[PDB]
Parts: C-alpha cells; structure tokens; sequence
C-alpha cells in the first residue's frame, strides 16, 4: 500500500506515530507533523518547523541529517521509518557530504572508523586533505581552466567548405553560415558575433565558448574544426553542425551551482604458529599449515611446514616455525604467506584456505607481536601451487564467520626496528668484450639461471647500454640478500626515464618493490589524458597487487581524476562497480571517499546516476519475475506502469549518462522502453533530448569481459586512425556499474544480420540499397568493407569465436559491427581467421568476381594486422596487467600466449605477413565450403 | 631403472573428464552459495548495526524526556494541571513500548544471522570435502591425456573423448 507508519521523536522528548505517504517529501511530512504535534504535550516550547532538520538511520547504518526536504521518503530509504528532529546548526556542509559519500560509495564511512586501524586513519586524513586542496585550488581558477577540467576536448586521434548553424544562449534566433574545415573555433565565434552585431552594435570573441546543442561538449582551444569529434562526425555523415555560443559568466554560473639497524640483526627469521579458529574440514583428516616468505612471486627461502594436528574447529599448534633467511636480509616488501591444508594421515591434499601478511608495516616498522589473520578460502585452479603469494595482504572482512590463524612475530630487539631509509640504502649501495657480446644476445623469454648471474655482474652495463632492460635486471636481482637489494636500488635511483610502454610492464605483480612502482609512475606522468584513459581500466586493476593503502599509484590516479572530470567519472565507476568484492571494498571505498571530497560537482551527477541505476535494478527484477508468468506484451505494459510512477520517472529522467557524462539522458520515452529476450531480460531504455539515445541495463552477467574487449577494439581503432586508416568501427559504450550490473550503449539505426536475412539471396545487399538508395550505395558498401576488415582482424587477434547472424549487426550507413563479446582468447583452440561468403558478396558489390574491390579489402585486413603487430607489446602488457581482474578467460600465461601467437610476435614482419596471407586465403577457400553445407 | 590399449584408455579419459566436469559444476554451485551467503551475512550485520543506532536514538529520546519534562511536571503540579502531567507520562510510556518492538525486531535478526552463520560454515565444509575429489579428478584426467599424447594419438581423437 501507499501509506507508512512513521515514528516522530520531538526535541522535547515527545513521541508521535502516524501514517504518511511513501511518496510524500520531507517538507510535506514536516507540515503533517506540525499539524499533529500541536495536539500533543509541550508543543509551545518548540521553535518553528524551519529551525529543525529531520535525522534518520539510513541503509548503511549511519545517522543522516536530511537537509534536502524535497526528497521523497521512499527515496531517503530510512532503515526503519523513524524521523528525529534536531537543531540545524553545526558544520552542515561536512555533515551533508559525509552522508552523501556513504550512500554513493555503497559503504558507510563508519565502517572505516570501526576497524580501529591507523593505516586506514592516516590514509583518509592525508588523501582527503590533498583532494580538498585541489578542489579549493580548482575553484579559484578562471572559467577557461574550469571548462578544461569539467569538459575536456573530445578530439579525433588525428580543406573543404562547411556550413555551421550557430545560435546564442536564450534566443531561438539562429545563424547559418559557411566556415572552412581548418578554421580554429575562435574564428567561428568571431564570425557569429559579427552577424549578431550586424542586426544592436559590442562584445569580444574571447569571452565566448561554443557548445554542441543538447550536449556538454565544447569546442575551444588552438585545434582546427575537423579535429573535433562532433564536427568530424558531422562532416562524414553530411549533417550540418548545430552549435550554441555561451558566455563566460554562464560558465562561471555552472562552476558556482631508533638506535638499532635492521642490518645488525643477523638472527634467522621465525614465527610462532599458535592456533587456528573456525575451521570447517573433514574430521577424519589432519590439519597442516604451509608457510613461506615471498617477494612478489619469488620465494625468498624454502617453505617450512607445521606438524600434523587432528581436524577440529579450533586447532592448536604452538610451534616455532623457523625459516632459512636472516632478519637482516628481509626486503621491504617481504611477504609472509600461509596456506591451511587438510591432509590424509600418513600410514589429493585439500587446500582449505590461505592468508598473506606483510612483514613490515606501512610506516616501515618490522612487525612484532600477535596477529589474527582471517583467511580466504582456496579455490582449486589448474596451477595448484602450495601457497598464494599474489593474493591480497588484506584480511578477510567477514571476521564473524571466516577461518582464522593466530600467529606471533617475536621480539627482535628492545626498541623498534625500521627498514633502512633511502640514504642508508644508497650508502651501502655504491660500488670485457666477450661478456659484452654475451649480454647483447641475452637481451635480444624469461632468463635461465646461468644467464641471471651474467646480467647481475654486468648490471652497470645494463643501466648504461640497455636501459629498456630494467625489468629483466630486477628479476635477476637476489631479493633475499640486502647487499644485492641495496646495489640494485642504487642503480634504480639514477636509472634513466623509460617510455610509457616499459613503465606499464613494471606495474605488474613481479615488481612489488616500492621504488620500482614509484619509478614506473614517474614514467607514466608523461601520459596525456586521452592516452591515460585508454589504460585506466588496467591501472585500476593493479591496485589489487598493492600492499599498503597509501601508494604512488593511488596518488597518481586521484591526481589525474581531480585534474580531469571525465577521468574521475570512469575512475569512480571502475572502483564503484567492485565495492561488492570483499578483497577490494576497503581499498576502493577509501579511494572513492577521497575522490568524492575533491569532486563535489560530479558527486551530484554521480548521485543522480546511482539512483537511476537503483530504480533500473528494481524495474528489471520486476520484469524477470513477470516474464516467467505472463506473455511479453502484458509484461511490457506492466513495465511502463511501474516506470510512470513519480519517484521512478523522476529518478530515471534528466541525468548525465554513465556511459558518457557529456551525453544527457533527458526525457524517458516510456512507450519506446522494453526488454530483450535473452536469459537476464536486459532492459532497453529510450531517451529523447535535442539534436534520441538509448541504454541497455543488464543485471545478472559480469560485463567486465565485454568492457575489456570493447576497449581493446577502441584502442585498435585509435592505433589504426593514428596511421591514417579509419576502418569505421563501432566501439559502443559498455560500463560495469555494480554487482553483475552494467550499462551498454544502444546503437540506433542498426539491425542484426539474422533479422535482415530472415526479412544465395541478396537480402543483405538489398537492405543496404533500401537504406542507401542511388548515389549513397557506393559509400555504404565502402563503409561495410572497411568495417568488415576491422572486425575480421579484431575478432581474429582477440580470439573471439561464436560469431553468428544473431551477434553481428549492420548500421544503415553500411558499417558492420559485432556485439556480445562473452568469450575471447580461443574460448567457447585457435580461432581461425574467418571470412563470411555473404560479406564477400557485399564487398564485391553483388558480383561473382570483383578482384579490384576484393584486393582492396584484403589490403585493409593486411594493413590493419600489420599496425597491431607494431603495437603488440602494448597489448601484451595491458593484458598482463588485466590478469589482476580475475576474469576466468584471462588468468594465466597461456591466455597471454594466445595474443603473442595471433599477432605472430616471435616472427619477423615479412614472416608474419606471409602467414597471415596464407590464413586469409585459406579463410576464403573455407568461406565457399561453409555456405554450401 | 627409469599399461592398456588406446581405445580402453580413451574411454577412461572420457569417463574421468565427464566426472571432472560434473564435480566442477557442483563446486561452482557451492561457490555461488558461498558468495551469496557471505554477501547476505554482511547485509544482516550492517542491519544489526542499523538497529543498534535506531535503539540508541530512542534511548537518547528517553534521556531527553526525563531531563526535560521534570520542570514542566513540577510546574503543572503547582498549577493543579495533573491531567497535563498524565499526558506527558502516557506519551513517554508509548515511546518505551515502541523501543520494545524494535529490540524484538533486532533479536529476530540476530537469530537469523546465527542460522545463516551456521549455513556459511556448512557450505564451506562441503566445499572442503569436494576439493580432494575435484583436484584428484583433474590430475587423473591430465595423466590419461599425457599418456595418449605420448602414444601419438591424434588431436581429433582426443577431442572426441574430451566432451
Ligand atoms: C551482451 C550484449 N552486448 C551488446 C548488446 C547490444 C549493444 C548495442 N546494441 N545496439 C542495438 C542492439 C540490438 C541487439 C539485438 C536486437 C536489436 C538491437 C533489435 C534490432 C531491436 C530490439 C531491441 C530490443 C528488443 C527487441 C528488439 C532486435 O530485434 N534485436 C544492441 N545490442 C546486447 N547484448
């Protein structure tokens, strides 16, 4: 029903209880309260209704002061319907933001306090401070700088006439006039300003900016007009650009809307395994604890095992486990890793659970005393290693029910001991042609033991002559010897800056040392915002390999998120979409908090999106439930009735799209909304604004795989466009937003091949003719040809099988594109290069043998392939970092090896191209045979 | 120093692959329950915190009622307005019984969390009993596959047996 019984606690102590509408706003509820409170004791001592604010307990178990009284009660979602009147006064800005952050990040800020963790407290204090300072500094900037922050230029990767429709703000009168394609925006502004003058006549051209009508996209800066994506899109399609002149003030309106060294301790490292807790194992078996010390993926010494005790819930050991390494030789990122095993009594071992521990803390102190390591359960995978050194050093947050190991790190000295400061490391770190020839060939494939000892000897030569081989030298360094670690880090500090490509490799789990990650980030600061955005997904995933909360990578990502609002938008959603994953909830939540505090403007946009997304979840749940009961037309009508409810419609309308924050999702076209017939019943939601745009909301599948694939295809598109090859790709938006939840951009004016063929027929070629009659058909065929080649090469390189008429689409322009990339890297053997007969036929213009056109198509495929090979190491490094994501189809070196083989990186370019040619020709032969069946 | 016909070993490869796929699907189902239950236990635990914070607000209201009302109970006693005293105190009694309803709701949820905590532990126990069979079946499947590869059995024949 509509009404709900709400408890009201007055500041006099008086208590009222009465029904109010779930749709009623808090301002209306306060009026109903005041009218009822006058007939209750002690009314006269109350101040007026505007002197008080309602407080509730919200869904994240925190108190919230309800400052916005235009909010409906059903939107506020109080845990229990209990509203308390309290005094407004106090720091209401900080109170409001603190409460909004909790709801937005999906995790109450109180949960960070409840941990009683200094690392956490130091992170929040330092990062929130830094983010606020940037936010305040940003506010003091001019209108141009703020425009660059909030609406960065959308430029093509990168002379004829072009007429543009220019309009002014708050005026339906518009001006159409000719402009050169290579004109700067400022020249177009000066033109429209003169025509506005030629009517009272005066304003300057510098005070204006240009906006794309019905979008938050802006044309400014020194670039020519055709380099802007909107104009480039307009020039190609043939539509005339529709721009609005916007004043400086209008942009400002938006803005204001002690005496003991570590090296002295020569005793061996050891631990006390005390007790296990809440173990769930087979009672017939026995329990064992494997322990080992690691640096990255390398063992520092041999793995020592506990004794066998009987299986119970609360096993006891009380053993001094000693390791084959001194305390003086432990590196900064030395990692104690445990695995609990249930074993059959000696007279297939079960990996139960695992847990890792940094031996040094976030302030560089070697840890002493007891620890309670709450364990993660072991998943049986193909490479069944004894331990899990790559796994997170953070504890399982399910402290209520998860298994635990209690250990004790002993006292090494009377006073605390720190890992030596940089100055002491560099102090200890200082100090033939045959072996020079041996080094050359070794660096021109991970090194064998005999090769490692040569590279180490000639490490000074590697710095001087082979600076790009830093990664190789770091792997050969003996991280279980402090003398060697000191020497390697001495070289590292003076090491020359490396290209972006090399820096990306150094972010991987093999290079855990803080100085290495710091050197990596230093090399990544070169990155433009456009390039960074291409790697953003990967840079976020490598946060899962970090040991401490306060790290260089987090600082870098926040830095860039605070300087560029588009980067901050997608950083937010990449972190937010993983808040349900307990291993990252804490780390990601802390980054989101700091981000939010430096980004109050975008907080408001993200809030609107989160509420839209929460309504879509409930709308989709209703549709799943309804679809299994009734036929589709009735479910569709029931979907629309649920949508037209005030709270639904308002929450679903007038938001910036999560897929692209410059796109406005204005009015919901409820009659055009529907859902798709696949298993999860994804919702198809249409919007209208000012020149139609659509989104698919999908709940039930993890869309990260699809996002990765589409980002790679987009990167391909960029790399091709950078060499002057536009293969006319449709890398449509895909964005994970939550737990098995995300959005997919709708491509309008497109259909599936199956639908077109369903209606040896010319069905595909006639559909193109019907959509591109007369002179426009040649363009359409050329668009098909270019896009067919791009997607043929893309799908082959990424190993995307299961390609059929249902998941390949065509735009009315002719552009062909693929959808639904649930499988890649040969999953469903090597996926062969594939040509479809029906596509060859469209490429040949409906003729049997059109060698001129076919050879051009072959050329495009071959050039496309050749360009990707030149950037092969970029794809390998990016995929290597994506192994942190934990995608089932990207878990191991075999998955990476798939990409090496498909790009033929072990071959010369000539060799690669000759093999590709054979594969191409063989695909043409196969194309004939497939359709005859 | 340093055991069957090919068709017989291939039949056993097919059987062990079929047993491995089934045991994997059993484990994947359990891991899904494990994942779902861990999320649900977390939600209940924050719900208990929310009850705690709600009960806390109500106890502040009781504290407030007791300090604040005193002067007005004494003032209305001098003026003979004992009915107004009776209204204040009856209103406070209604507050108190509302606190008992909320405490009872918190208790129901603590007992549900208790049951689901035991379910979590039973799910983990079943997972840990499945793992030996799952791992053993993977290793056995791989050994049969290597034996056949050594014997020179073609990839197309191996594919028929592997599902
Ligand atoms: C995992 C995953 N990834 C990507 C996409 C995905 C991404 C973008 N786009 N852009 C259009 C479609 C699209 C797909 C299928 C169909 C259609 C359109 C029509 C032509 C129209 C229709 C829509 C809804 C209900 C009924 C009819 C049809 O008949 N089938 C699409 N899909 C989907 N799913």
């Amino acid at each position: 029903n509509q009404s709900v019984v709400v408890d009201f606690l007055l500041p006099t102590g008086v208590y009222l209880n009465f029904p109010v509408s779930r749709n009623a706003n808090l301002s209306t509820i306060k009026q109903l309260l005041w009218h009822r409170a006058q007939y209750e004791p002690l009314f006269h001592m109350l101040s007026g209704p505007e002197a008080y604010v309602f407080t509730c307990i919200n869904q994240t178990a925190e108190q919230q002061e309800l400052e916005d009284e235009q909010r409906r009660l059903c939107d506020v979602q109080p845990f229990l319907p209990v509203l308390r009147l309290v005094a407004r006064e106090g720091d209401r800005v900080k109170k409001l933001i603190n409460s909004q952050i909790s709801l937005l990040i999906g995790k109450g800020l109180h949960e960070f306090d409840s941990l009683c963790d200094p690392e956490v407290n130091d992170f929040r204090a330092k990062m929130c401070q830094f983010c606020e300072e940037a936010a305040a500094r940003r506010q003091q900037l001019g209108w141009e700088a703020w425009l660059q922050y909030s609406f960065p230029l959308q430029l093509e990767p990168s002379n004829r006439a072009l007429l543009v429709n220019v309009k002014f703000e708050g005026s339906e009168e518009s001006f159409t006039f000719q402009v050169s394609t290579k004109d700067v925006p400022l020249a177009l502004m000066a033109c429209a300003l003169r025509k506005k003058a030629t009517v009272r006549q005066v304003e300057q051209p510098e005070d204006y900016t240009l906006q794309v009508n019905g979008r938050h996209e802006y044309l400014y800066g020194s670039y020519p007009l055709c380099q802007f994506q909107y104009i480039c899109s307009c020039l190609h399609s043939g539509l005339t650009p529709h721009l609005t002149m916007v004043h400086s003030s209008s942009i400002l309106a938006m803005r204001d809307e002690s005496s003991v060294s570590l090296w002295s301790l020569e005793q061996p490292f050891r631990i006390e395994l005390i007790q296990g807790s809440k173990v769930n194992a087979d009672e017939r078996m026995k329990l064992v604890v494997q322990a080992g010390l690691f640096h990255g993926n390398e063992m520092l010494c041999k793995t020592v095992s506990s004794s066998e005790v009987s299986v119970c819930s609360e096993p006891v050991w009380k053993q001094r486990l000693e390791f084959d390494i001194n305390i003086c030789d432990l590196p900064r990122m030395a990692r104690l890793c445990f695995a609990l095993y249930a074993v059959i009594e000696k007279a297939a071992d079960c990996p139960i659970a695992w847990a890792n521990l940094m031996l040094f803390d976030y302030k560089d102190q070697l840890k002493t005393g007891e620890r309670c390591l709450y364990m993660w359960p072991s998943v049986p995978d193909e490479k069944g290693e004894l331990l899990n050194p790559t796994g997170t050093v953070r504890s399982n947050p399910n402290t209520d029910s998860a298994a635990a190991l209690l250990i004790c790190l002993p006292e090494v000295a009377p006073h605390p001991v720190y890992y030596p400061a940089l100055e002491k490391i560099l102090e200890l770190g200082r100090h033939t042609e045959e072996e020079q020839l041996q080094l050359r060939e070794i660096l021109e494939g991970e090194l064998y033991e005999h090769e490692k000892d040569l590279v180490w000897k000639l490490r000074h030569e590697v710095q001087e002559h082979f600076p790009e081989a830093l990664a190789r030298l770091l792997l050969v360094t003996k991280w279980n010897k402090h003398e060697d670690v000191a020497q390697m880090l001495y070289l590292l500090c003076s090491w020359p800056e490396l290209p972006v490509l090399s820096a990306l490799e150094l972010l991987d789990f093999s290079f855990p040392d803080c100085h290495v990650g710091s050197f990596a980030i230093k090399s990544l600061r070169k990155l433009t915002d456009d390039e960074l955005f291409q790697y953003l997904l990967q840079l976020v995933q490598v946060l899962k390999y970090e040991s401490y909360l306060d790290c260089e990578l987090t600082k870098f990502l926040l830095d860039r998120a605070l300087a560029n609002r588009k980067i901050g938008h997608f950083l937010f959603w990449h972190l937010r979409s993983e808040m349900h994953v307990p291993s990252v909830a804490l780390r990601f939540g802390l980054i989101l908090e700091a981000y939010c505090r430096g980004s109050t403007h975008h907080m408001k946009v993200l809030m609107k999106q989160g509420e839209a997304l929460s309504k879509l979840k409930a709308l989709n749940d209703f549709v799943k439930l309804s679809s299994q009961k009734t036929p589709k037309p009735q479910t569709k009508e029931l979907m629309h009735l649920c949508m037209r409810q005030e709270a639904y419609l308002e929450a679903l309308s007038h938001l910036q799209s999560p897929l692209d924050p410059s796109t406005l999702l204005a009015e919901v076209c409820v009659e055009q909304c529907t859902f798709m017939d696949s298993k999860m019943k994804p919702l198809w939601i249409m919007y209208s604004n000012e020149e139609s745009v659509g989104i698919i909301f999908k709940n039930g599948d993890d869309l990260r795989q699809d996002m990765l694939t589409l980002q790679m295809i987009q990167l391909m598109d960029v790399l091709w466009k950078q060499e002057g090859l536009d293969l006319r790709m449709t890398p449509y938006g895909c964005l994970p937003t939550g737990d098995r939840t995300g959005l997919i951009e709708v491509v309008l004016r497109s259909d599936t091949i199956a639908n077109i063929q369903l209606n040896n027929k010319d069905a595909l070629l006639n559909w193109l003719k019907s959509k591109n009659p007369g002179e426009a058909l040649d363009r359409a065929i050329e668009e098909f040809t270019l896009s067919c080649a791009g997607y043929c090469v893309a799908t082959y390189v990424l190993g995307i099988g299961d390609r059929h008429s249902d998941n390949i689409m065509i735009r009315e322009s002719g552009q062909l594109f693929h959808i639904d990339f649930g499988h890649f890297l040969g999953n469903f053997e090597r996926v062969p290069f594939i040509l479809t007969y029906d596509f060859v036929h469209v490429i040949q213009q409906g003729k049997t043998n059109n060698s001129e056109k076919f050879e051009r198509f072959r050329g495009y495929c071959e050039r496309a392939y050749t360009i990707l090979r030149r950037h092969g190491l970029l794809f390998l490094h990016l995929f290597a970092l994506m192994r942190a994501a934990g995608l089932p189809e990207l878990s191991c070196s075999k998955d990476i090896q798939y990409l090496k083989d498909s790009l033929a990186l072990g071959k010369t370019e000539e060799e690669a191209l000759k093999h590709f040619r054979v594969k191409f020709n063989e695909a043409l032969r196969e194309s004939w045979k497939t359709k005859v069946n | 120093y340093q055991e069957d016909n090919i068709e017989a070993v291939g039949k056993k490869l097919h059987e062990y692959n079929t047993q491995f796929q089934e045991k994997s699907r059993e484990y994947d189902r359990l891991y899904e329950d494990y994942t779902r239950t861990s999320q649900e236990i977390q939600m209940k635990r924050t719900a208990i915190e929310a009850f705690n914070e709600t009960i806390k607000i109500f106890e502040e209201q009781c504290q407030t009622q007791e300090r604040y009302s005193k002067e007005y109970i004494e003032k209305f006693k001098r003026e003979g307005n004992e009915t107004e005293i009776q209204r204040i105190m009856h209103n406070y009694e209604k507050l108190k019984s509302r606190i008992s309803e909320i405490v009872d709701s918190r208790r129901r949820l603590e007992e549900d969390l208790k049951k689901q905590a035991a379910e979590y532990r039973e799910i983990d126990k079943r997972m840990n009993s499945i793992k030996p069979d799952l791992i053993q079946l993977r290793k056995t499947r791989d050994q049969y596959l290597m034996w056949l590869t050594q014997k020179g059995v073609r990839q197309k024949k191996l594919n028929e047996w592997l599902g």
